[PDB]
């Protein structure tokens, strides 16, 4: 009885990030298809604790 | 054991804020941090975490159709089709975040160098540059000098005296 | 920063350090949530029915004038603290 | 009398791709991407989804005795089916234009 | 637009409270947290820009208070540690500015979440 | 009243060109401009735009196609190919734009303080710079002065003497 | 003689490394290079081409594919979905490589003024700057001078007697 | 390629000729206005790099002409105010260019349109 | 600025250096000029140009001759009586 | 991976050795030439990173040997000129590091072409 | 800068110059490419002078890569 914005036939999606690489087959309003392993985006400094 | 880090590497004792001075002097040593650049770097950083994120809407439809044995050509374009969105929005998405990541680490790191021209700008010749990162004041001065030298109100004139 | 508070209606709330312009007053029934009223003693905000104000500023700031409860004043120029609960 | 300048730095062990470098470490970082799954089916909006459990769109129209259609049915948001149906039409036939039929029962009300 | 929370946190002598953004999709927001002692004013506990990440906590309550985020599920969490007998009290979940990240006025507030 | 601008802000009676001066001597006050870095400027702005305009080539084609109550499949497929570059052109196009209004607004903002550093470096130690954007000299000479500090004929040794 | 470099074109006899020195001395004239920036160079353009090049991905297909007179209606869509792929790719590429071409070469240029700005900031007052791109020293030593510069052991207070 | 005007725009004692360029799409090109006196030499009024917006005019006309371009049809205009009865001379549409945009010399002219 | 003409072969007085910027327009009666040598394309090369500096002669079809120079802004010359 | 080669190019008193890369990508890598002498030691030739087409020859063989690479089909050849007599000895084609373009020890080594 | 050779085995390879840990030993059969055995120190030993190499029959090669490459002598073993 959950509720979700769509979901994928492996299951349900809960996250908004703007990318996904679970499933291209979807119902709903959910992110694209990526085929990249990881990616992830940097907002600080070069971490050099001296 | 105050060494500066601009060029080595951060400190840990900060812990409010990005860039911090070291208001070192006599009975008056802790760390600080700048009031107005951490504001900025934090609304350009939101600033480009929003453009990248929020550009991009969805609707209802996705991949999947079904087919009898007789129109294996629309099934072959129906493949063609979706594997070409498929290599365009990878290739897409891997050189957007390759090239931002760059971008953002230079502009965090010539903010420090502008904000120490700064500061060496506004301390004319009184400063003995040791060169490692920071200054050693000639003449003394209390915690004032430090407030004034942060704020921006230090002068020449009449702390040239004691200098030479 | 320590403050104290003020046992028509005119409330107060002094202020051991210069402060300037930077309070806001936080109105309160009990049982629930505050709310805002007003920020920086002369901004009027929303969800207001004109009936209260303030005034004032680098000195205590009087909050000029249902509306019974409790009433905090807040500062915000050096992090931020609270100040004592009136009795109202 | 020093004044001297620097910056944070702590101990998160992260790691991001630059366009020059590789493998560096950064004190934050923010997530793109997700591969998460609940493992079972919610509700789509709407009511709920339909259950075809041992049947197919193709017996469900013409009520296959043995599938029972599905008790009651009024409305849904979408359909689901085993990927390996058994009932399907008892007695032998061939349903005619049977695959645009899916497409016109996808969306119904 | 209300924040939602977790509920009763009642447990024996750490704890995770949570929030949750409902009506209004996370973006530029300074969410902060603020502790109401059962007879005392209000305190000030953290604050968090869950969208960079950047953190900051009270002066005295450094070593024990560690809020973080969480960008996927809108979501913004304690880990409190080595809890005491003279911490019971209501814990909030307070909205803010995140153009005046040293200047903030809390506006939106969350019902409330008991823990003793 | 002949306050530097590149760290405050542009003026306004500078009408001839984008980057420029101020020859404020004895009966010799009025502006001016630089003709040699406008140039190198116009230049680059105009190859910038061209290019990003220019790329692109449009060809004779048709949008419009109907069909009858059977074959939805052929519909939904035509929809979802339309949607697909209706999605990527305008994901391609907001960011292009996105990225070049601020490219070119940090080379702008370079390209004044390179042209300080340039007029800085000639001028070794005759000017006693004020620091709010502008130099003031020590010795006194005609509109000759301000003209060689265009041309780049200025010379140390021979006005040191009256210097000193 | 020793024509100042890095204001100009570079010199020809320098065969080993991009960035390099003169290290001119009493009957010891002769060219060298930097064995710690120009590895950083290398290490930096090699991956930046390596990421753009070894990107993509290719699978079987077979794009010729006919069809009769009756159904002209699905070649209309085949055309329409290969020029549409057909010119993504080519606006997608050239605007890559119109944007690489331009970073790698202001990286280039920005290395060798940081490099001559490390070396001017180890030489605090010995130096005679002409101006140009290099220096003149005041004192008069053998090849450790050069070989210490290089490496940067160069030390002010021992030599800093014979400069006044 | 001869650059297409407006035509005939005798007003009685402001005025807006216009310059349309044809055959030749709209680049790296910078236009330039000569107005020629009934028995006088020729005089400059302006130019422009519409491409990107740069304007640049005579010493004297500074007050009252007023060049702008418009890229989307290939124009350019005079807003020129403050009509006198000394001004009736025949105003043309010279291409200059880009590239010694201080060192011009006029390649094409337009047929011409009279202003009195 | 100010150019000079003078009242085949023909040329144009100028009060001030001009080194080698200049441009000899040629019009017919009635219509707008155009460019002869500062050479230019359509040309029979029955005439050119010569001199630098200060003074420049035009060596040699009928109505009026009009010398232009670009070294600081635009200015044209009186014109030809021919 | 076996870096394979041309063959035997023996000539009579120019000569175009060329290499192949198989089983390896070519971007990551280096390449060096080392000559075996009949009866001295090895010695060294050159050394090329292919993506970036740096080279870097010997102190001696400056003037005479000019290796190049070729990105198109991972190759990298000698245009060597002005054979002698005292030349006659085997080349390989041996990989080292591009990390290390100035410390290269040789990892793979190719089979062996004869040259006279 | 040049080296030489010595004429439960132990092969030696001297050094004119400073070398620092910066040397590989080369192994290789009689009419056959050679093979890398270990480079910074069968095993080896010792940095900055001369190098120990304690120990598969045939001729041995000692290459440092200090400044640009050289080769030694033959090993005649």
């Amino acid at each position: 009885e959950c509720d979700a914005k769509c979901q994928t036939p492996q299951g349900a999606i809960n996250s908004s990030l703007p990318f996904q690489n679970v499933h291209p087959v979807t119902i709903g309003e959910c992110p694209k298809y990526v085929r990249s392993a990881k990616l992830r985006m940097v907002t600080g400094l070069r971490n050099i604790p001296s | 054991g105050a060494i500066a880090g601009f060029i080595e590497g951060g400190w840990t004792g900060m812990v409010d804020g990005w860039y911090g001075y070291h208001h070192q002097n006599e009975q008056g040593s802790g760390y600080a941090a700048d009031q107005k650049s951490t504001q900025n770097a934090i609304n350009q950083i939101t600033n480009k975490v929003n453009s990248v994120i929020e550009k991009m809407n969805t609707q209802f439809t996705a991949v999947g159709k079904e087919f009898n044995k007789l129109e294996r050509r629309m099934e072959n374009l129906n493949k063609k089709v979706d594997d070409g969105f498929l290599d365009i929005w990878t290739y897409n998405a891997e050189l957007l975040v390759l090239l931002e990541n760059e971008r953002t680490l230079d502009f965090h790191d010539s903010n420090v160098k502008n904000l120490y021209e700064k500061v060496k700008s506004q301390l004319k010749n009184n400063a003995k540059e040791i060169g490692n990162g920071c200054f050693e004041f000639y003449h003394k001065c209390n915690n004032e000098c430090m407030e004034s030298v942060k704020n921006g109100t230090y002068d020449y004139p009449k702390y040239s005296e004691e200098s030479k | 920063i320590v403050m104290t508070q003020s046992p028509r209606a005119t409330l107060s709330c002094r202020a051991s350090q210069s402060v300037s312009s930077y309070l806001a007053w936080y109105q309160q029934k009990p049982g629930q949530a505050p709310r805002l009223l007003v920020y920086g003693a002369s901004t009027r905000a929303t969800g207001i029915p004109d009936r209260f104000s303030g005034s004032g500023s680098g000195t205590e700031f009087t909050l000029t004038i249902e509306d019974v409860g409790v009433f905090f004043c807040q500062q915000y120029n050096i992090w931020v603290t609270f100040g004592g609960g009136t009795k109202v | 009398d020093t004044i001297c300048i620097g910056y944070h730095a702590n101990n998160s062990t992260d790691t991001v791709d630059t366009v020059l470098e590789k493998n560096v470490t950064v004190t934050h970082s923010v997530n793109l991407l997700e591969d998460s799954h609940n493992g079972k089916l919610c509700l789509l909006k709407g009511i709920a989804p339909l259950q075809l459990g041992n049947c197919s769109v193709a017996g469900w129209i013409l009520g296959n005795p043995e599938c029972e259609l599905l008790i009651s049915k009024e409305s849904w948001s979408y359909i689901v089916e085993t990927p390996n149906p058994e009932n399907g039409t008892c007695y032998p036939g061939y349903f005619a234009d049977y695959e645009e039929l899916r497409e016109q029962l996808s969306s119904v009300s | 637009v209300q924040l939602v929370q977790s509920g009763a946190e009642v447990k024996k002598p750490s704890v995770k409270v949570s929030c949750k953004a409902s009506g209004f999709t996370f973006g530029r927001d300074s969410i902060s947290w603020v502790r109401q002692a059962p007879g005392q004013g209000l305190e000030w506990m953290g604050v968090i820009i869950p969208l960079v990440g950047i953190t900051n906590y009270a002066e005295k309550f450094q070593g024990r208070v560690t809020i973080t985020a969480d960008t996927s599920t809108n979501t913004a969490y304690m880990d409190l540690s080595s809890l005491r007998s003279e911490d019971t009290a209501v814990y909030y979940c307070a909205r803010g500015d995140s153009t005046s990240f040293y200047h903030n006025w809390f506006d939106v507030w969350g019902p409330g979440v008991l823990v003793t």
